[PDB]
Formats: structure tokens, C-alpha cells, sequence
């Protein structure tokens, strides 16, 4: 059909679509577009016009512009030729490296997998990292919610995780870098080339890069999570690959959301967000699986707003996941990185068959223990700290113990910190814990065991502290 | 549902959702023009407290209101459709409003009647012709020197910038 | 301490000037703007230049 | 003439609907029959809401509104600086007119990744803490967040005014074209910033884009975009420019307003949503180009003023998502007298490393390493009394390390100076005396050293690290500096 | 200076009038001579109220430390 | 020409004008009213109605009632004549020593001088009180923002000020009764003639009087301060002066105009408020200032809304102030007048700079001393400082003492006191604090140094004392 541009009101073209109108989501070219302008339909308001959602900027645009109807939602370039790609929502070269030679199409609307096509089991997922698994075991293929608030060398960690994880598996990957920082995107960009895991000479990696950085229409930037996500299920399946999804951040795709959902009509409910906040979400997480013909072990980034997770997004968001790392900007202000929140960073899928029961308890204990520490703290920060009762401090030096145990060097981020990351895997550590547990280095003191690996590099670090 | 004659703006809103009807609705068999004029008629039978009774109260209930101003309007013979779509605006309220409603249709300084454009004065092009720009060179010899006070006076007008170079 | 006086003398010298540059204009044109309207052919030119407009735009 | 002019349908606000005006372009800076300016935001399917730019007690309904045909472009040049101007470019300075007779974009997106190289070069204030603790590269954004006057501004001018060293360098990865965004500030306050400037007369290199208090709103709300297209065209042509938007935080309120005059709603904390996609496309804007464009760089150093250390205030909260860090001032050492007032838990430079020189590398790790266990002491056995030596010693190094830091209001310096006098403190040489005479010492210290070890200096500068020798030299020198303070 | 003719050749005339008589560039007017003898005494107060025809001077000293 | 009442909901008149339908802020006198009934127009809405403000009230006003556009706006008799004299909003005297005969008129509307016009070398002014001089010291020309709570004295300093200094001064001195108490009107009616500084065979007191008191019907209140600006303005730029303008109280030039927003059909930003309170202070700001052609030193009385400053309005304020006044409840409780704080009461003009080190310093130790102090109590508040160090209670209570140093009789609220008023030129002030931070005091009670006047009064109060 053709519309005429009857409003733009913002970037909330109204287009009264002439010919007739085209269904819901349908992808919207404007007559007259240098860059195409795709603007997906929202809502049919009635008398052939829709409510659309620019997903381009509307300047210049004379009113009444003509535009001509795709006929479908958005469809998007897809075919392998997106490994080692960046694509943009619209699928487009912004890797500026030509077009993507793609061999299918997709409209990005993808849509809830069925019940039935869900493994149901899965195994965990080990990163390695100790903290990691122990606490909140992953599950290849689960959903991983990184919870975290800002800057704490929270992408860091993420990215060196893709390090940690994406080489280390015939698992593909996706990342989309959406609403990030062309900034960040550019400094990441880089390092995967160096990485070579962008290896671009066979222009291939295993990776697609989507990114909708914080200078894009916010439908657009909610949208290039679909896109990522229809690409990521034909890869999943249809390429049969764990693909590991990378979103960054699907708060701010919430978040994009809920800036149009005013605009939208919805009345953005509590704290500002959409009301369809559930639907938003459940169609999302509901759209995203790891099935029995792949699995997309999906890591979103999650940005916490203002660490208020009682917020009612993460709130939600939280019953999507399975898997939540909350990172603790607390601990991050107690320096650490391992700055993660613990006493919260979970899986509900930690076992004592599943982890056994070693792992299991030990968490357990552990966690235990540090939740029991907490409970001293509050003895301690008016009444003494090298000072009260004993048995207490016993534990609290273990918990300290444990705390600079449970901290390990950042791997990349050596650049800033000098010390090279480091990573257990869990048998190690479980006994690491357990020998910690087990007391023995208590004629040992703590400093020897921050920032490590295997606990060895903290005996060792012990003697070099001898001096 | 059915695609329609829009002849374009045509308000689409605003007494000119109607008109917008009508223009496709007179517009098909194009007895708009015959209509224009029981409108206009209408208009100050209407509008006198007469059959804009209902109008001074419409407590009157609009029923009563279907079947006054007139039975349909009914006591005239303004009717094609038009008294389908009296009896709709009335309850639909859109009564007291309807001279503008014409207007929206009707009236066309321009719209599918006439013209109107200008840069200085009034440039009532009026004609619904493809091109203006000599029937305007025409009216610029009813005059051509003249007063023009009669609309643009461009004396303060273009004497504006002038005064800002100065500052 | 030199410098300062010199350019007081220009400054003022310069601010004199346009402030008489707004009054002289002032009375000028509060004068002559009255009088020019007796053209009507600058309306002559509205028309003349108006039809290299009304032809000469398209 | 004709359609592509309007009759105001209505006014009100400095909101014109506009009767006509439909084939219009979207975002088209419009004209008025005053001359003012307006913007089309608003395409409504029966009028044209058209922020008015200027004021409507100047105008009156079915008025001639006429299209300017030109979605908004500013005068750009470079002959901004040593100028102050108004968002549509022009002097308010009132200087005559500005040299900068290109227009540029301001609507103009921000580029790719591809055209970006990140940063590895430093950025320097001349604030050891800053530059320290928070090292700061070019083509960067950061926040400068605080509240209002502490120097509120200060901090950016002693900034600017130490840029004019590398200014009077010639270089043009420290010869820094500086731009300042006022928003919001009423003139005098501006007055006296420009004058501060001026005194310093680091001008000369400068733009002052002002959207004072005065301003209609979308003024002031425009001026940073506009501030940006300016700062773009430097990262374009290689050039290192930094901008300092001061403070959206006006603007937001003033563009909420805005809003709300297009009878938008109030989205979170009565503010519309995307007020984020404002300031982010406005940011995503600063950039360190790669090589191709220059290598150019257009570093950003918003401004947000907290209210209360409000950051969960959303738009701090947005902006702070988008900061590569911020620069958190505190009140207290403030109160304290202690400028820096920062805290530096709270103030980060997430990059640190890119952002630096090895020479300031080489002290302000293991200072700042330092002064986080410093600052920790306060809180472990220690809320705020007791007692024993090591410790003791990290603490009075600390409260050293604090005063060496402490840079009063009102302080450009050049890095090596920092660095050496911060070595002193770090290799632990007057942990002795008293902070009262730190700074004193740090002086004299200084005037010790220009002169004298002004070779050393040359050194130190030259190497952009301290070589060993040159360590020795300060070795010796410091030594025989504290020795020659008494001796 | 100078722009549209059909104004502006009577519109500069004038001007070039008062450049062209010496009661005045034709005339003055009090208003102006009032503002000019208040605004000259203000920008005085702005770099203080020596009058820099002429330069500074100053005055030597001594003394002995120990 | 005329418009009809097409509506009348309150003050906002819905006047069609078709005849003509002038600019907004065109004043327009209604037909059918005895009452120079203004309608100061808002909005042309449209339809040639335009959404006017009455800035009077209302009533017995038949709609449709013609309403004769006055043509411009509020045009205000202006000249020196004017001091003294006690006018309205419009200007007329409601001291109603008959009429005034004006010189001319003025648009109550007055601009925003220009930046490169503007003089602007804050100087210290001087006000002899301690806490304000040290403290919160005020510049010649500058714009002091009297936060303060109700009641809280707070009309009481800025009236006290206004003696001290006002009188001092050779500039004159407007007071603008915004939405004041009448009756602390009368009040200061009584002592302005009284102080025969409104001497009234003198219009040609130091002081205009321009009251629009809390009483008037919004508009008046809400339009009435602009009009003050622009008589300030007469006087500066028209005549030299140094104006001092007392406001009392801006606070309700917002809420005036907060009150109208809804009534101006507005989206009306958060907790109601006018959005336009932003445009509002700009645009009155600007107004304000210290002109290369003078000073409008301005005394603003702002009310703190619900003393939250966190609030917007005040919020806002803050970056139009050059000096902050916070008075302090918290202080008030602690029984204080002065009752300021000025950790919060802070004034741009306070800098090394401006008001030298030494104020600043001796400041910078009391700040921090007492910024630390502050930081104190609170633990204090569970722990006492009873095992929290000595020095620390040395301090605390020098901090404290400084604080009670600050306290200062009220000369002219003896009766309100009972103590009788103090003030302390500048050179014992600093002399006090460095002697109580010498410690010197310090072998002394604490409310040695209440409401003391220079520091040998505490000493003679020590003495008294012990």
C-alpha cells in the first residue's frame, strides 16, 4: 500500500496508509528516503493509518511523504555471511565492509519456540570462574542475566568472559552491542580484531556483531534485539549452534520501550515503565530458548537501574532468568573485582546432584558463612575491627579469607590493573574453598589470598609477602 | 472497510471528517455541488432558533431533534443523504458546529473550488485552475500602482531588514 | 596604566557615533519613511518583480 | 508567497500552531515574520507545533510564518574561538560578528565505529588529582558531576586555562580548542567566567557558546548541539577539541518544559523518555576520531549538577550510563577546605591507562592503591579514633598524599611538576613535615625546580616518564630541597 | 553600509546630508550629548580614575636581614 | 477595542477580542467595571480569544461584558516621587498621599540588560553581623536569596539588614511587598516613617514602597514584582542608584504563578508546578542584576517551599544567587536567632577571593570544624563523645562556640529579644574566631559566646558566668 506521512510528531510518523494499510509490524519504507526509512507499524489507528514507529530520524521529511509498504515486517539479511559482520538492525554493513552476502531473509519478528521444543536439561555450564559457577552454576544454554550496574568493569567482565568462553567453544556467538556507545562498540570492535577472534581475512569468526548504540531510534534500538534474536535462531537451529548471545543491554531495551510506550499511547506504567512491560519482556525471554536443536546460552547484560532491582523491570526480569549474576557495586566499592554481588548471584539450578552435593554444600556453607559474617558486621562497624569476640573472628578472617580468595585477577584489564586474570576450574576451587574451609591456612593471613587463581598462588604470594 | 473518494485536504478532522465523508459521499454521483447549496440554504434555516430549537435546548431529546429539524430535513427537501447525515449530526452533536461543517466541505476559496495564494496582499486567486501566475498579473491591472493598504502595505514590511544592518 | 585612556577617547568616540547613527536615522527615517508612498510604482515594481515571480518562480 | 507559509493557527508559549506550512520538512527551522526563528517539531496532521525560538509577547496569531526552508545548521568555523556566542551563532559576546561563516548541521548524526580510533593519549587539566586519579584521554566524555559552585565551574576553567601551556604548545594533542556550553547560567555569571577567561585569556582558543539564564528554552536546549556540530568539526579536522556541556541538567528541565508544551507528557521523574535519546545522540556525538578524520577529537566534559547527590534523578542516572566515568565532587573535604573535594570512590575514569602518561603512571598507581587502603583505614578499626605505627605512617603519608593533591580553587599545572612533587610524597620524603607546609614547600619546591631543575623538568617532559637518572635527580634534589627548606 | 536602491539611494542621501554640515554632522541632539558625558565618566571608574596620558612611576627600598 | 467575557473561570479571563486582538501583554480595562479591572492578556488562544489574566479579581461581571483593551502593558508612573510613596501593582499609591504625578509610564515588562553592558566587580557589602559578614558576606550589587522558614526572624534580618545597611547607604532602596502580610506591612509602615528614612515629607525617602501584598488576587501578585524591576531599573539606570530591593517574597511571585498554570490550561510541571518557572526566573533574572549603569542590589526573600530547596523552585534559584541565605530551622530550634546555616547558606561572593582568606580560612577551619562536627553528631547523637576523642570535644565545642559566638542580639527585636543588638565591625569579628580557635577560649563556657557581641563580650559574659 502507500501512505502519506499524516504526522510526525516526533519520530512517531502517523502514516495514513492510502491504498489500504498493511498488517501489523509491517515494515515501512518512505518514498523519498536516502537511508530508508523503516518504519514499523504500531497500532492501526484507524482510517487506514497506522501509528508508526520511525526507525530511522525524520528530518527533512515533507508531510504527507509518500511511502511504500515492504510488505512484511522488517526482514533482515541472514545467511552465514554475518559471522564476522556487523550488522545493524537492518541487517546493513556497519561493519563498513561492503554488504553482507547473506542467503535468507528474516522478518525479525521471531516468536516463541514450543514447550516441547525445549531441552530440558541442560548442564552447567562451567566459566571456570570460580565465584561463577559455584555460586550461580551455569547451565550451557541457559539464561544468564548479568546483573550489574554501571561501569565496573561490568563490560569488561563480559567481554573477557566472551574471551573466556566464546574461543574456548565451537559455540558461536552473537553479541549485540545495542545502545552501548558507538564509543565502546568501536573499543570492543577493536579488540576482537586483535583478538583475531574477529578474524576478518576469512571474514568469518563465528560472531555476529549487531549493534543499535544510544544514537538510534529507540524502537529501532528495542528492535535490534529481535534482530539478533531471529538471526541467532536460525543459527541456533537451523546452524544448530549454541550461539551465545551477548545483549547489552536489555535494560535499555526496556528501556527503549518504555520512552515510546508514552508515545506509544501506553501509559509507561510504574517508575516510568511501559505498561506492557510484561508482555515486552515475556514475548522476549519467551521468544529466546535454548531447544533441543541448539541452544542460545544467552547473556544479558542487564544493567541494574540505580541498583534497584525492586525495580520493577529487573523485577521482572528477574523471573525470566534462571541464571542472575548481581553484581554488587558495594563490593566493586569494596574494590574488588570479582566485584559481583554473591549472596545474590544465583542459579536455582545449583544441585546436589546437578553441582553434586560437594559443590552444592560447599556453596551452601559457604554462603552460608558469609551471610553469618554479614551478621557480624553488625557487631563490628561501631564495636571493633581487629577486636571483639574470636571463634567469630575465626570466621570472619575465613570469610575474609574467602572473600580474597574469592577474588582473582581481571585478564585484560591487566592493562589497568598489571595482574593477569586468572581462572580455576572447579574442581580446584571447590577444594580451594574446602581446604580454606577446612581452616588450614589460618597460621596463613589474608592478603596473600586476594586476587588469585589457585589458592597455591596465594601461598606463594604468601612468601613474597614475607618481605 | 471502504476505500473512499478523498480528494485531498479536505481537514480530515473536524467538521471535515463529515466533510470528508461527503466528499466522497456527494463525490460519488458528484452531487456536491447541488448538496453545497442545501447546505447553504439550511445553513440560516437552521441556525435562526427556528431549527436550531434544539440547539437552544437540547433536552428536547434527540429523537425529537430527528424529527424537528425536521423529520428528517424533511420539511424542505435537503435530503439526498443529507438529511440521513442531518439527523446524524445532530445527535452526533455536531449541529451547532455546522456552519463550519459547510465551510470544511463547501467552501472553497479553495478546496477543489478555488484559490487563494499571496505574499502581499489579498491574493485571492480564486478559480481551481492549474496555474495562477498570470491571473494574478491580471489582477495587477485593476491597478498596478495604486494604494495597497488594501492588504500589503509592503512599505514597513520590506524596510524591515534594513533597519537591522543598521543594527 | 597607558593604554586605557587612548582607548577611552576611541570607545567613547565610537559609542557617539551609533547612538547619532539611531537618532539621526531615527529622525531620517521618522521623516522619510511618510513620504516615499506617493511611488505608487514600487507596487510597480511588487507586479513587475511579482511577475518574475508568478512566471519567473516556476 | 505562499504554502510553505503559515498563519499562526495559535500562540501561546512561544508555541505556534501553524495554520499550513504542510509539505514541510521535518525538524525545519522555521521563520517568523519578527524574524524570529522557530522549529518544526511537530507535524500534526492540522497545524505545525513550532517551538518559537525567541518569544511570542513579540507576535500575535494568523502571523506570517514563513519556512526557512533549512532544518537547523549553525555557523561553524573556528573563528568561535576567541568568541562568545549564541546558539544560532552569533555574538553575544557582541564583539561584531564571528568568523565562522560556514553553517554546519547541527541534526548531523553521530559517525560509525569505523571512524573512530579510541584513545591512548592522555588529557591533562593540570589537576594532579584528576589527572591522576581519574586520568583522562582526548575525544573522551566526562562527567563532571557536583554541586553548584564549588568553583562549580572552576574546575573546568583551571582545566582551560591549563590547556593554554599546550596551547602555547603547538602541538594539537594537547593544543586543545576549548568550548563551553553555558546552560542555563545566568550572563553575569557567565560574564565573570568569560572574564576569567579572558583574564587568562585562554579565550583565544575558545568558544563560549552561552545560552545564559535568560534564553527561551530551546535555546538553551539547542545550544549543545550546536556546541557539538562546532566541536565535530575540529574532531574532523584532526582536531582536539573538548567541550564541556554545563549542564544539561538545565536543559532537561527546560526541554521537559518544552515537551510539555507540545503537550507530551511528563515521562520519569515528571521528565520525557527521550530526553534520553537526547543527551545520548548529543553525546555519542564526542568522539575520538581515528586517523582518517584527523585522528580529531571532541572531548566531552558534561557537566550534570546533582541535586543532593541525586544520580538515581534519572537523567544522572541516564547520563551516568553513558559517562566513561565522572568525576564525583564531594562537599566535605570541601568544607574541609580540601579541594579536591571529590571523592574519588565515587569518581572514576572506568579507561584509567589510555588516558595517561607513564610518568604520572608511574607514582599514581601506587598512590592511588595507596590512598585506597589510606581511605580504607578510616573504616576498618576505625570509624574515627585509635592507634599504631605501619599504619599510622600510611595515614600521615595519606593526609600528605591528600594536601599533595589538594589543589586549592584556582590551579593550572603542568603534569611533570605534579609528578614531581607528588613523587616526593609517594617516595616518602616529608611525610615529616606538617600539611601546612606542604604546600608551601610545594611552592617553593616549584619555583626550586623551574628554575633550577628546569633541565630536569625538560627531562621529565621530554621522556613523558621519569627515567631512572631523572628519578635520581629528583632523588637527590628533593632530598637537598627539603634539606635546603631547613638545612 | 548600503543595500536596496529603490530605498536606500534617498535613505543614504540623508545620511551622507548630515556628514555634509558642521552645526553638528547635521545637528546632534541633548540626548546623545547627556548619555556621552554620564557614559564617559562610567568606563573612567572602569580602569580607575588616573588618566593614563600619562605612565606610572615608583619608589626604591632596603633593608638589612641580619 | 472591546472583547467579551466569553469566559470567566477565576482570573482567567476568556476574553474574545475580535475588533482588534492585540499582542499578549496588552492590558486591557474592562467595560462594565468600576474597577480598573485588568486583564493583562496570556494567550491568544485563538478564535481572537485570548486567555487574559485578570490580575485583579473578579465578580459581578455579566459574561459577554465588554472589556476595552488598554492597549499595552501595565504603564506605571514612574520618578524619584515614587519613593516613599507606598504604590500598588498599577502603581497607583495605596499610601494614598492622593495620586503621584508620575513623569511617564513604563511597560512593566523591562528587559534583560545586556551582558556586554554589564559592570560586575562584586564588592563586599558589609552588614556588621558576624554570621553574615564571615559567613554569608554580601556584595554591593548582589543578589542575596533569603531561603528561610516562616516567621523564623527571617523578615526580621532582612528587615534588620535593611536598617543597618539601608541606611548606610547612599543608593536607594525599593521594598516590593510581594504577597506580603499587610499587616507586617503596617508594621514596616510604621517604622519606615518612623525611621523618617520614610520620612513623608519626603517623597524622596531613600526608600520606594511598592506593596502587592498577600491579599492581592493572583495576577497582581504574580505581575507585581516585574513591575518592581522595572521602577529599580528607572532608578539605576535612570537614576545612578543602588537600589536595595526587598522582595518579600518571591516565593509567591511562584506561587502565583504556579496557582495560574493549571488555570492556563498547562501541563503544569511537578507538584503543579508552573513549568514556566523557569522561564519566569529568567526572565525576571535577567531583570535583576548590577548594570555597568548601577547595582540592583537585590534582597529577595524567597521562601523556601516547605523548606525543601531540593524543590525545584528554589533549586532553580540557587544558580541566580550570589549569595545564599539559609536560615536554618534547625539552628532556629536550637534557639538561635541568627539562625542561619551556612554550610548551606553560601554565597558565590564568599571566596578567598571576594571576602579574602582570612574570613575564608578562619572560615575553612570553622567549615570543615564544624562540617566535620556535623559529620559528628550523629554518632555523638548515640555515642555522646564520650569515648570519641577529646580533641575532638575541644573542638566540638569550639566549633560550637563559635557557633554560639555567632549569636547576636537584635537591636531591633529587643523587644522581641529582650537582648539588646549587637554589631560587630569586621576586624573583631576575625579576631574572634581566631581567638576561639586559638583555643585561648577554651578554659570557658560554651554560652559564654550566646548572643554575645564581640568576643570581650563573651568575655565579660565569662566573667558574668563565672
Amino acid at each position: 500500500t502507500t501512505g502519506r506521512i499524516v504526522a510526525v510528531i516526533g519520530a512517531v510518523v502517523d502514516v495514513q496508509f492510502d491504498e489500504g494499510l498493511p498488517p501489523i509490524l509491517n515494515a515501512l519504507e518512505v518514498q523519498g528516503r536516502e537511508t530508508r526509512l523503516v518504519l514499523e507499524v504500531a497500532q492501526h489507528l484507524g482510517e487506514s493509518t497506522v501509528r508508526t514507529i520511525a526507525m530511522d530520524g525524520t528530518e527533512g521529511l515533507v508531510r504527507g511523504q509518500k511511502v511504500l509498504d515492504s510488505g512484511a515486517p522488517i526482514r533482515i539479511p541472514v545467511g552465514p555471511e554475518t559471522l564476522g559482520r556487523i550488522m545493524n538492525v537492518i541487517g546493513e554493513p556497519i561493519d563498513e565492509r561492503g554488504p553482507i552476502k547473506t542467503k535468507q531473509f528474516a522478518a525479525i519478528h521471531a516468536e516463541a519456540p514450543e514447550f516441547v521444543e525445549m531441552s530440558v536439561e541442560q548442564e552447567i555450564l562451567v566459566t571456570g570462574i570460580k565465584v561463577v559457577d559455584l555460586l550461580a552454576p551455569y547451565a550451557k544454554g541457559g539464561k544468564i542475566g548479568l546483573f550489574g550496574g554501571a561501569g565496573v568493569g561490568k563490560t569488561v567482565l563480559i567481554m573477557e568472559l566472551i574471551n573466556n568462553v566464546a574461543k574456548a567453544h565451537g559455540g558461536y556467538s552473537v553479541f549485540a552491542g545495542v545502545g552501548e556507545r558507538t564509543r565502546e562498540g568501536n573499543d570492543l570492535y577493536h579488540e576482537m580484531i586483535e583478538s583475531g577472534v574477529i578474524n576478518l581475512k576469512d571474514a568469518t569468526s563465528k560472531v555476529a556483531l549487531v549493534y543499535g548504540q544510544m544514537n538510534e531510534p529507540p524502537g529501532a534500538r528495542a528492535r535490534v534485539a529481535l534482530t539478533g534474536l531471529t538471526v541467532a535462531e536460525y543459527f541456533r537451529d537451523q546452524e544448530g549452534q549454541d550461539v551465545l548471545l551477548f545483549i547489552d543491554n536489555i535494560f535499555r531495551f526496556t528501556q527503549a520501550g518504555s520512552e515510546v510506550s508514552a508515545l506509544l499511547g501506553r501509559i509507561p506504567s510504574a517508575v516510568g515503565y511501559q505498561p506492557t512491560l510484561a508482555t515486552d519482556m515475556g514475548t522476549m525471554q519467551e521468544r529466546i530458548t535454548t531447544t533441543k536443536k541448539g541452544s542460545i546460552t544467552s547473556v544479558q547484560a542487564i544493567y541494574v537501574p540505580a541498583d534497584d532491582l525492586t525495580d520493577p523491570a529487573p523485577a521482572t526480569t528477574f523471573a525470566h532468568l534462571d541464571a542472575t549474576t548481581v553484581l554488587s557495586r558495594a563490593i566493586a566499592e569494596l574494590g574488588i573485582y570479582p566485584a559481583v554481588d554473591p549472596l545474590d548471584s544465583t542459579s536455582r539450578i545449583m544441585d546436589p546432584n546437578i553441582v553434586g552435593s560437594e559443590h552444592y554444600d560447599v556453596a551452601r556453607g559457604v554462603q552460608k558463612i558469609l551471610q553469618d559474617y554479614k551478621s557480624l558486621q553488625d557487631i563490628i562497624a561501631i564495636l571493633g575491627m581487629d577486636e571483639l569476640s574470636e571463634e567469630d573472628k575465626l570466621t570472619v578472617s575465613r570469610a575474609r579469607k574467602i572473600q580474597r580468595f574469592l577474588s582473582q585477577p581481571f585478564q585484560v584489564a591487566e592493562v589497568f590493573t598489571g595482574h593477569l586474570g586468572k581462572l580455576v576450574p572447579l574442581k580446584e576451587t571447590i577444594k580451594g574453598f574446602q581446604q580454606i574451609l577446612a581452616g588450614e591456612y589460618d597460621h596463613l593471613p589474608e592478603q596473600a589470598f586476594y586476587m588469585v587463581g589457585p589458592i597455591e598462588e596465594a601461598v606463594a604470594k604468601a612468601d613474597k609477602l614475607a618481605e | 472497510f471502504a476505500k473512499l473518494v478523498r480528494p485531498p485536504v479536505q481537514i480530515y478532522g473536524i467538521e471535515g471528517r463529515y466533510a470528508t465523508a461527503l466528499y466522497s459521499a456527494a463525490s460519488k454521483q458528484n452531487k456536491l455541488e447541488q448538496v453545497e447549496k442545501e447546505l447553504l440554504r439550511v445553513g440560516q434555516i437552521l441556525k435562526e432558533p427556528k431549527m436550531a430549537a434544539s440547539l437552544l435546548n437540547p433536552y428536547v431529546k434527540r429523537s425529537v431533534k430527528v424529527k424537528s429539524l425536521s423529520d428528517m430535513t424533511a420539511k424542505e427537501k435537503f435530503s439526498p443523504l443529507t438529511s440521513n447525515l442531518i439527523n446524524l449530526l445532530a445527535e452526533n452533536g455536531r449541529l451547532t458546529n455546522t456552519p463550519a461543517v459547510i465551510s470544511a466541505f463547501s467552501t472553497m476559496m479553495s478546496v477543489h473550488r478555488g484559490e487563494v495564494p499571496c505574499t502581499v496582499t489579498t491574493a485571492s486567486a480564486l478559480d481551481e485552475t492549474t496555474l495562477t501566475e498570470l491571473k494574478t498579473v491580471l489582477k495587477s491591472f485593476l491597478s498596478k500602482g495604486q494604494v495597497l493598504k488594501l492588504e500589503v502595505k509592503i512599505d514597513p514590511s520590506i524596510m524591515g531588514g534594513m533597519i537591522v544592518r543598521i543594527g | 596604566e597607558v593604554k586605557n585612556r587612548l582607548d577611552y577617547h576611541i570607545s567613547v568616540q565610537n559609542m557617539m557615533r551609533q547612538k547619532e547613527q539611531e537618532h539621526m536615522i531615527n529622525w531620517v527615517e521618522k521623516r522619510v519613511v511618510q513620504s516615499i508612498s506617493a511611488q505608487q510604482e514600487k507596487e510597480t515594481i511588487a507586479k513587475c518583480i511579482a511577475d518574475l515571480k508568478l512566471l519567473s518562480k516556476k | 508567497d505562499l504554502e510553505e507559509t503559515g498563519r499562526v493557527l495559535s500562540i501561546g508559549d512561544g508555541i505556534a500552531r501553524v495554520h499550513g506550512l504542510r509539505n514541510v520538512q521535518a525538524e525545519e527551522m522555521v521563520e517568523f515574520s519578527s524574524g524570529l526563528k522557530g522549529m518544526s517539531l511537530n507535524l500534526e496532521p492540522d497545524n505545525v507545533g513550532v517551538v518559537v525560538f525567541g518569544n511570542d509577547k513579540l507576535i500575535k496569531e494568523g502571523d506570517i510564518v514563513k519556512r526557512t526552508g533549512a532544518i537547523v545548521d549553525v555557523p561553524v568555523g573556528e573563528e568561535l574561538l576567541g568568541r562568545v556566542v549564541d546558539a544560532l551563532g552569533n555574538a553575544i559576546d557582541g564583539k561584531g560578528p564571528i568568523g565562522s561563516k560556514a553553517r554546519r548541521r547541527v541534526g548531523l548524526k553521530a559517525p560509525g565505529i569505523i571512524p573512530r580510533i579510541s584513545v591512548r593519549e592522555p588529557m591533562q587539566t593540570g589537576i594532579k588529582a584528576v589527572d591522576s586519579l581519574v586520568p583522562i584521554g582526548r575525544g573522551q566524555r566526562e562527567l563532571i558531576i557536583g554541586d553548584r559552585q564549588t568553583g562549580k565551574t572552576s574546575i573546568a576553567i583551571d582545566t582551560i586555562i591549563n590547556q593554554k601551556r599546550f596551547n602555547d604548545g603547538t602541538d594539537e594533542k594537547k593544543k586543545l580548542y576549548c568550548i563551553y556550553v553555558a546552560i542555563g547560567q545566568k550572563r553575569s555569571t557567565v560574564a565573570q567566567l568569560v572574564k576569567r577567561l579572558t583574564d587568562a585569556d585562554a579565550m583565544k582558543y575558545t568558544i563560549v557558546v552561552s545560552a545564559t539564564a535568560s534564553d527561551a528554552a530551546p535555546l538553551q536546549y539547542l545550544a549543545p548541539y550546536s556546541g557539538c556540530s562546532m566541536g565535530e568539526y575540529f574532531r574532523d579536522n584532526g582536531k582536539h577539541a573538548l567541550i564541556i556541556y554545563d549542564d544539561l541538567s538545565k536543559q532537561a528541565v527546560a526541554y521537559r518544559q518544552m515537551s510539555l508544551l507540545l503537550r507530551r507528557p511528563p515521562g520519569r521523574e515528571a521528565y520525557p523518555g527521550d530526553v534520553f535519546y537526547l543527551h545520548s545522540r548529543l553525546l555519542e556525538r564526542a568522539a575520538k576520531m581515528n586517523d582518517a578524520f584527523g585522528g580529531g577529537s571532541l572531548t566531552a566534559l558534561p557537566v550534570i549538577e546533582t541535586q543532593a547527590g541525586d544520580v538515581s534523578a534519572y537523567i544522572p542516572t541516564n547520563v551516568i550510563s553513558i559517562t566513561d566515568g565522572q568525576i564525583f565532587l564531594e562537599t566535605e573535604l570541601f568544607y574541609k577546605g580540601i579541594r579536591p573535594a571529590i571523592n574519588v570512590g565515587l569518581s572514576v575514569s572506568r579507561v584509567g591507562s589510555a588516558a595517561q602518561t607513564r610518568a604520572m603512571k608511574q607514582v599514581a598507581g601506587t598512590m592511588k592503591l595507596e590512598l585506597a587502603q589510606y581511605r580504607e583505614v578510616a573504616a576498618f578499626a576505625q570509624f574515627g579514633s585509635d592507634l599504631d605505627a605501619a599504619t599510622q605512617q600510611l595515614l600521615s603519608r595519606g593526609v600528605r598524599l591528600t594536601e599533595l593533591l589538594k589543589q586549592g580553587q584556582y590551579s593550572p599545572m603542568a603534569i611533570e611538576e605534579q609528578v614531581a612533587v607528588i613523587y616526593a610524597g609517594v617516595r616518602g620524603y616529608l611525610d615529616k613535615l606538617e600539611p601546612s607546609k606542604i604546600t608551601k614547600f610545594e611552592n617553593a619546591f616549584l619555583s626550586h625546580v623551574i628554575s633550577q631543575h628546569q633541565a630536569l623538568l625538560g627531562k621529565i617532559r621530554t621522556d613523558g616518564k621519569i627515567s631512572e637518572e631523572s628519578d635520581a635527580k629528583l632523588k637527590e634534589i628533593v632530598t637537598n630541597f627539603l634539606a635546603g627548606f631547613e638545612a | 553600509l548600503d543595500p536596496v536602491q529603490k530605498l536606500f539611494v534617498d535613505k543614504i542621501r540623508e545620511y551622507r546630508t548630515k556628514r555634509q554640515t558642521s552645526g553638528g554632522p547635521v545637528d546632534a541632539g541633548p540626548e546623545y550629548q547627556q548619555d556621552l558625558d554620564r557614559e564617559l565618566f562610567k568606563l573612567k571608574q572602569m580602569y580607575g580614575k588616573a588618566d593614563m596620558n600619562t605612565f606610572p612611576n615608583f619608589t626604591f627600598e632596603d633593608p638589612k636581614f641580619e
